[PDB]
């Protein structure tokens, strides 16, 4: 005289079935994977099936104990998310001899917010603190702080809570002046670069400057060699960026040996390689200004780096934003695309690796759809698509019955962006936007 | 090459790295069989190699 | 050898059942109520807990998956099936004549009622030796390798349990 079970429910989406766990010790039923937000209109009248047990007589409390209509449809919208304001569908199952008695309580778990959706909120969370917002911008993260730099030796800051990206954190509403200020003479703020626990910077006169905390800056004695001259710092490779089986540690950049440009790599605490026989020459198509970079671990356990930026002012048969990759610091290689699957030409482009995909943003110059128009995405770095749906630019609101005044969409301004270690996207707008935007796709905050 | 040469020098185990890597060599006790089981009919001689996960 | 198999197997179960009720220290036995037949019991013996638990508190459910080292034997101690053949599972085993044991995946609802009852009350890394009646084993005619009406004794190590195989395998 048993109470064996196989409780099931039919297709909610076409061909989509949801699995239910059966806790017989604690006597309750629930689905581990929560139903989508769309489902509250579908489970309004839905059909149960495969409720097989040793003797099919089953009842639900109503005063009376009325028998279940196992062959008929039911409204389940009253029984969703029953853990608080607890309102389970509680039902009683009889043994074949009617001696053994049991009840089970059922909970239909459903999402309160769409999982794969980039949430920007209704409004930008803060104003841009920089005086004279025309000036060039740059944003970077260090330790537990986010730093925003401006060209006129001007620095602002905000701090991050204790940890655990899945916790109910709020931050960014307040920004402070780092009152000591005074980043070095002749600096170029758009060149600022991270390493394991230090920041590095480049001057117009091609000195390299560094800092441990961003408060104060000094020259360094290991990268400022004579004979060579630096012209760009691209990215840094480290154990902190991923899981590198190759064991790479250092900074990658460009040095102009004897008047010609070469890629070079400064390994941890030693000077750039300057041996002209075993450096490599920079191609004419390689980006020159406003570089952006990212470093990530391939599924093989090997680090990889990718960059985009502005090219030289004019060159033949160029119509697209090609991305350059590198398995180490010695030589960068272009991801050129023969087919039509290549993304448009962009001004001041930025690239990120995010939620197991790649994304690019920038402003277009075709005169019929100028400005930031959309993000562009890639699953495998060699084909690019425009996202016509969720994961939009900031300020693009859904119908509450719209475009927010401080939205990027359609604007043509200076900007900068970064991703922090809670996977918030931070986007900072210059003259014409004047605001700070913050967002994350909801799927990254879930405990699942 | 250095990694392969290092792994060949481990003595608690043997490897079978396939693409022109490492083989394993076994020395059979033929002399002892020839001494101890002379006059017998051999019905089975079983050798087993077994591995870690 | 295999004469009057049913009566002697049932007598073995009865021996364990009354030993728990009369012997000092319960004779080493412990027992659980069976949810598919309240009032019946499954008898088991506690053993050396593991030292590499995947820290998964709680107990497996009826409709989710389980990773185990296991061995099944009959009343006379003879082999039926399992991942290991000695008296313990083999990992980093010193003896070159025996290989390291594989791990196997099962669904709690896809196994015999004895397993389906006892697996819902282990916590990851428990080792139990369990004694199941023929009513809740394969029973009656039995499968290949079972002489029918057989009480199996299993040695179970719970390594891991999850809602799907892909997050467990």
């Amino acid at each position: 005289d048993a109470t064996i079970r196989a409780f099931e429910l039919d297709t909610i989406g076409y061909g989509v079935n949801y699995k239910f766990t059966i806790d017989q010790v604690s006597r309750l039923i629930y689905n581990v994977d929560s139903l989508p937000v769309n489902a509250d209109t579908i489970i309004n009248s839905i059909l149960i099936k495969t409720l097989t047990t040793a003797s099919g007589i089953v009842t639900m409390k109503d005063d009376q104990d009325s028998i279940v209509n196992i062959n008929d449809s039911i409204d389940l919208t009253k029984y969703v998310n029953a853990t608080e304001k607890n309102n389970f569908l509680v039902l009683k199952v009889w043994a074949p001899n009617m001696e053994v008695q049991n009840e089970y309580k059922v909970n239909i778990r459903m999402h309160t917010m769409v999982p794969d959706s980039l949430s920007w909120g209704k409004d930008p969370i803060a104003n841009n603190p920089v005086r004279n917002t025309a000036e060039k911008q740059k944003v970077v993260t260090l330790g537990d702080k986010i730093l925003l730099f401006a060209q006129n030796n001007e620095i602002y800051s905000t701090a991050i809570p204790a940890g655990s990206p899945t916790d109910r954190l709020n931050y960014g509403q307040k920004w402070d002046k780092e009152t000591t200020g005074k980043l070095p003479d002749g600096a170029d703020v758009t060149s600022i670069i991270r390493f394991v626990d230090k920041l590095y910077l480049l001057t117009k006169n091609k000195e390299v400057y560094n800092s441990n905390d961003g408060l104060t800056w000094t020259k360094d004695e290991v990268l400022n060699s004579d004979g060579v001259s630096v012209t760009n710092l691209i990215t840094s490779f480290s154990d902190s960026d991923g899981s590198n089986h190759k064991k790479i540690n250092g900074i990658a950049g460009i040095v102009e040996i004897n008047g010609e440009k070469y890629f070079s790599f400064a390994e941890k605490d030693v000077t750039w390689e300057k041996d002209i026989d075993k450096l490599t020459v920079v191609p004419a198509e390689f980006p020159i200004n406003n570089l952006s970079a990212d470093v990530y671990a391939t599924e093989s356990g090997t680090l990889n780096a990718i960059v985009v930026g502005n090219t030289e002012d004019g060159l033949d048969n160029d119509t697209a934003t090609v991305v350059w990759a590198s398995e180490d610091g010695k030589a960068w290689i272009p991801m050129e695309i023969p087919s039509n699957n290549n993304c448009p030409k962009l001004v001041d482009p930025s690239i990120i690796h995010y939620n197991d995909a790649f994304y690019i943003c920038g402003k277009e110059t075709k005169d019929d759809a100028k400005g930031f128009q959309k993000f562009y995405t890639s699953p495998t770095l060699l084909v690019w698509k425009g996202v016509d749906r969720m994961f939009m630019l900031p300020g693009i609101l859904p119908p509450v019955k719209s475009l927010h005044e401080s939205s990027f969409k359609g604007k043509e301004v200076n900007y900068t962006m970064v991703v922090d270690r809670n996977h918030y996207i931070w986007m900072v707008g210059g003259q014409g936007i004047d605001k700070i935007w913050r967002g994350r796709v909801n799927k990254l905050g879930f405990l699942i | 090459p250095e990694r392969i040469d290092a792994l060949i020098k481990e003595d608690k185990n043997t490897y079978l790295k396939s693409p022109a890597g490492i083989f394993t060599e076994a020395t059979l006790p033929i002399s002892d069989i020839q001494n101890e089981l002379t006059g017998d009919t051999l019905n089975a001689v079983k050798l087993t190699f077994t591995n870690y996960n | 050898k295999y004469d009057n198999w049913r009566a002697r197997n049932e007598a073995f179960i009865d021996s364990l059942a009354n030993v728990y009720a009369t012997a000092s220290g319960r004779g080493g036995l412990e027992r659980i109520e069976m949810l598919t037949a309240p009032g019946n019991y499954i008898y088991y013996k506690e053993m050396e807990p593991m030292t590499d638990h995947v820290v998964k508190a709680g107990n497996p459910k009826y409709t989710d998956y389980v990773k185990v080292y296991y061995k099944g034997t009959n009343i006379l101690g003879e082999y039926f099936d399992g991942n290991f053949k000695g008296d313990n599972p083999v990992v980093d085993g010193k003896d070159p004549s025996e290989g390291d044991s594989p791990t196997t995946i099962f669904q709690v609802s896809g196994v015999i009622t004895g397993w389906g009852e006892v697996l819902q009350r282990m916590e990851v890394g428990d080792r139990w030796k369990v004694y199941i009646p023929w009513d809740y084993a394969y029973g009656s005619s039995g499968t290949t390798g079972i002489l029918g009406y057989s009480a199996l004794v299993f040695d179970i190590t719970l390594l891991d349990f999850a809602n799907t195989e892909a997050e467990l395998k």
